[PDB]
């Protein structure tokens, strides 16, 4: 299940289609995509 | 006529002191050309073990994740070296790392509020807030349970702080432990610093008795010069202790009365430890590298 | 049956024919051996030139030149000079054993 | 930021000595001087690794996206 | 490469006649004794043992030749044929030791043949050289032998009368 962030109440969210792109307890409008579970990889270096 | 038995009949080596970190000790009647190339080895060819491939999971928390790998790096594990085997360079990634090259080691760390009374203190407010190097543990691989039972993979300072949290982050991460020199990377030098000094020498040539002899005490660290009287005036006890400061060169009463050289082929070394390895055991490692760097260009063909 | 024949090349340019003067060139060295061997190769009686001399910081090469005076090739005396340096490192390796053994 | 783990001239570990050091002038009421001392930082080069830190990671981590406030 | 040609022509061609072979080694040995006089102190001189590049090919392919038709220079009363008993003994202790400048295994094969045939007596010149040992593209040549045996499956079915297996 992805979600979404609220950049405001901080509330986790996913969306839909057909959907205001909107929070959804308080009304807010601007809205970070989360970080979920896959691999990156680095050199130590 | 130079001879390996006539070195043999005047090298000495005199231990100073040989704590589990630090070793100290002297060398001497060597030539700077050798017991610099130990110097040389120490910091560079002698291997190590350090995390090099890091996977991440996720990285929620504040410190970017080519950092947070890089500071694994750079954290100092106590794995003895000749355990594990050099792995390949140019053979793929599912057949690189084997149960016989490499260490695996793992993070798994998230945030927690805490409901306490309160300002205050992270280590009282919120669960895991602290991710320190103790942390990563040690998943035996392979047959590595058989090997490493008596000695589990630590970090050889396990206070070291790798990151910070607040509640809803984390990390969750599995680094490659591998085997190196660290000529490569500096994170798999073995010493913290393997170096020399030279043996102070200090040639009074006038006779310097009196109250001037008092004043000739200060300009060197105290065991360094003694007095009695205008008898047995000066005498340098142990020329060990003094750093070359050159205070001494800076008055008038003895711009002429003394001379500051260095015995030439008395080596003084001081090496550190990372950890690993004790201080005493890198530097045979030291010894028999360099041998083996010349049985290896003995033994070898020369072609056109 | 494997040899490393990448690790030591002697240099036909720069070698005589007498075989008393060469050139050799190492790959991966430096300072490290290439000053302790210039230093054991010297104390050859028959040694008449010796030098080591890394031609650029990047590529890891180390070329010694050894020129004797006779009766002792440079290759015969590369190789005195590398025993010596092996029967060196056994010398300090058995007087720092004594003195572990002697705390 | 966070510590850094290794002194950056001389290499010795420094990245465990940040918690230790903020109590040896906390609780000790020491000066940096002997703080540094006693936690075994004896080269200048590593004395100015402890000494200098700024920490400006409690600073970054007020701003915490995923908690509410 | 010809002269590499040569010499692997001769020697693994089966339907020949024996006075073909002859005269090919009759012609090489002449080429070598005449070169008898004119090339042969020009080796103290200053330079290099490249200088001689045609010669030491040409006297590969002549013990290329010998390891393999041996027998055919053996007359009825078991001398050899225009005195290559006594040739390989001046040619090898020449001024240029052919033995160490030509190809490794065809000089190797060829001191083994002549203990068995009792030419020369070559192996303490080629253990001859411990501390005494532009040119790959030289040893390369000398490891071209143009008739290695056939890999493919179906033409050597037509090859098997014209071309010699090892023995």
């Amino acid at each position: 299940t992805l979600k979404y962030i609220c950049a405001e109440c901080s509330s986790k969210l996913s969306l839909s289609r057909t959907d205001a792109v909107r929070c959804k307890d308080c009304g807010h409008r601007i809205l970070l995509k989360a970080r979920t579970k896959r691999l990156v990889q680095f050199e130590a270096r | 006529e130079w001879n390996v038995e006539k070195f043999k009949k005047d090298f000495e080596v005199n231990i100073s002191s040989l704590d589990a970190r630090e070793a100290n000790f002297d060398l001497i009647n060597i030539d700077t050309s050798i017991a610099n190339a130990f110097r040389r080895i120490m910091i560079s060819e002698v291997p190590s073990v350090a995390a090099e491939y890091v996977y991440f999971f996720n990285n929620t928390s504040v410190i970017q994740d080519e950092v947070l790998a890089h500071r694994i790096g750079l954290v100092p594990l106590k794995v003895d070296p000749d355990m594990l085997t050099w792995v390949d360079s140019n053979l793929p990634d599912d057949e690189k790392f084997t149960d016989e090259n490499t260490i695996v080691l793992s993070l798994n760390v998230k945030c927690t509020r805490n409901p306490d009374a309160p300002s205050t203190d992270p280590k009282e407010l919120y669960n895991n807030a602290h991710v320190y190097a103790r942390d990563l543990k040690f998943e035996p691989q392979g047959r590595q349970s058989t090997t490493f039972a008596d000695c589990p993979v630590v970090p050889a300072d396990p206070d070291i702080l790798l990151a910070k949290l607040r509640p809803g982050q984390e990390i969750s991460l599995k680094a490659h432990c591998i085997l190196g020199i660290g000529g490569d990377h500096a994170k798999f030098s073995p010493v913290s610093t393997a170096s020399y000094r030279l043996l102070p020498q200090i040639n009074i040539l006038q006779p310097i008795k009196g109250e001037s002899a008092r004043r000739f005490q200060k300009c060197f660290p105290p065991g360094v010069i003694g007095i009695d009287e205008g008898s047995d005036e000066a005498y340098v006890k142990d020329a060990r202790k003094d750093t070359v400061s050159r205070e001494v060169l800076r008055y008038e009463e003895f711009a002429d009365k003394v001379k500051l050289g260095r015995v030439r082929n008395h080596f003084i070394f001081n090496v550190e430890s990372a950890g690993a390895m004790t201080p005493e055991e890198i530097f045979f490692k030291s010894v028999r590298i360099l041998k083996n760097k010349a049985e290896y260009l003995k033994n070898c063909p020369i072609t056109q | 049956e494997e040899p490393d024949r990448e690790k030591i090349k002697l240099l036909t340019q720069a070698t005589s024919e007498d075989g008393t003067s060469a050139s050799f060139q190492i790959v991966e060295e430096d300072h490290t051996l290439g000053n302790a061997l210039r230093y054991v190769i010297m104390k050859n009686p028959d040694v008449e030139f010796c030098g080591y001399s890394i031609p650029h910081p990047s590529e890891n090469l180390l070329n010694i030149r050894i020129q004797t005076y006779g009766e002792t090739t440079a290759v015969d005396a590369l190789q005195k000079g590398l025993k010596d340096l092996m029967d060196l490192c056994d010398v300090v390796e058995s007087k720092f054993t004594e003195k572990i053994k002697s705390m | 930021m966070i510590v850094p783990v290794r002194c950056f001239s001389c290499g010795k570990v420094v990245g465990d000595k940040w918690e230790s050091y903020l109590n040896l002038l906390q609780e000790d009421e020491l000066d940096e001087g002997t703080a540094l001392s006693r936690l075994g930082l004896k080269r200048y080069c590593c004395r100015r690794m402890i000494l200098t830190h700024v920490d400006l990671i409690e600073k970054f981590l007020r701003y915490n996206p995923l908690e509410k406030r | 490469k010809s002269l590499q040609y040569l010499g692997s022509y001769i020697a693994r061609a089966k339907k020949l006649s024996r006075t073909q072979i002859i005269f090919v080694a009759s012609y090489l040995t002449s080429w070598l004794n005449r070169y008898v006089i004119e090339r042969e102190e020009e080796v103290d001189q200053r330079g290099g043992m490249e200088r001689f590049k045609h010669f030491y090919a040409a006297f590969q392919a002549l013990c290329y030749i010998f390891c393999f038709r041996h027998n055919i220079f053996r007359d009825t009363d078991g001398n050899w044929e225009c005195e290559l008993d006594k040739f390989f003994q001046r040619m090898v202790i020449s001024k240029f030791n052919p033995l160490k400048f030509c190809n490794e295994n065809v000089m190797l094969m060829f001191a083994r043949i002549a203990q068995q045939e009792s030419v020369a007596y070559c192996f303490s010149i080629i253990e001859n050289n411990n501390n005494e040992r532009t040119r790959q593209q030289f040893i390369d040549l000398q490891s071209y032998f143009p008739y290695d045996p056939l890999f493919l499956k179906n033409y050597k079915i037509l090859m098997k009368e014209y071309y010699i297996e090892w023995s």
